[PDB]
């Protein structure tokens, strides 16, 4: 769920190019 | 307020968002 992550708290692009 | 970033997404908006980024990262 990376919804929950962005939606909820930051997840600036320095956390979700960790996503992939 | 417009911070510098926080507004984020929620739903689609991530599933386009990793679609973005691992084409930044690398489109290869």
């Amino acid at each position: 769920g990376i919804v929950d992550e962005c939606c909820l708290r930051p997840c600036s692009v320095d956390v979700l190019l960790s996503y992939c | 307020q417009q911070p510098q970033a926080v507004h984020t997404y929620c739903g689609r908006h991530l599933a386009r968002t990793l679609a973005d980024l691992c084409w930044e990262a690398g489109v290869d």
